[PDB]
């Protein structure tokens, strides 16, 4: 993440520290989207009702 | 004994300008140019609008 304002010229420039991030089960999820949608496409199977 | 009669003060030439600032425009400065003698003059605007 960098953070850049308009500067004494044309532009200034700050940037901050590299940061490294992974996306796996272990990481809790929100969702937020819930369920009830037909035809599912997983891991799992494929099931239809 | 010689001398010589004050000249009046004349508008030569006349401009307003304004400085470039990074962020915007800066505030318009109107440079004028004069010849004459005066101790004191007052300049006065009327807008042509």
């Amino acid at each position: 993440v960098s953070s850049i304002a308009w500067g004494p010229n044309r532009q200034d420039i700050t940037e901050s520290a590299p940061a490294t991030f992974i996306l796996n089960e272990d990481t809790p999820l929100d969702n937020s989207f819930v369920n009830e949608t037909g035809i599912d496409v997983n891991y799992a199977f494929i099931k239809g009702s | 004994t010689n001398f010589r009669t004050k000249e009046k003060p004349i508008i030569v030439a006349a401009r307003s300008e304004s400085e470039p600032v990074d962020v915007g425009v800066g505030a318009p400065i109107v440079v004028v140019e004069t010849t004459g003698e005066a101790s004191y003059c007052t300049i006065e605007l009327k807008s042509t609008a």
